[PDB]
């Protein structure tokens, strides 16, 4: 589990599985050194409305 | 593709300063770019190396 | 109920309910101590436009 990943139990439709949440920087942080811009997140993995 | 766009702009700046320091184009030169449309956006990251 | 949270009654379509309501800061407050920029809300909870 290199940092930014961790196991998380999930009650799938049948049985359960140790789903690995995965997290990583996806586009370089340095849009500006002075920039106040937020790190807007982009969830993926068939996001539901909930 | 905007994420890939700044990723390519950034990595291209980095690779050029890594290899040919005397040149200063991507670090300081405005650049219009165009990529032909047609591919589905989900596969569009594949074009980023190009 | 620590600071920035308060309970609220609600008339659910089935019976009553005692849902809570919660609030929190979302960015560092002092990115510019004099900066004139909106303290924008970001509401969530599947709210309808009403």
């Amino acid at each position: 589990t290199p940092p930014g990943v961790v196991m998380g139990l999930a009650w799938t439709a049948m049985g359960g599985s140790t789903l690995f949440v995965e997290t990583s920087l996806r586009r370089p942080q340095d849009k500006d050194a002075k920039g106040d811009k937020d790190g807007s997140l982009e969830v993926t993995g068939q996001l539901g409305e909930v | 593709m905007k994420e890939s766009a700044r990723i390519a702009y950034t990595f291209a700046r980095a690779f050029l300063m890594q290899h040919a320091p005397a040149n200063d184009y991507l670090v300081t030169s405005h650049i219009h770019l165009h990529v032909p449309e047609g591919a589905t956006p989900k596969d569009g990251p594949s074009a980023g190396c190009t």
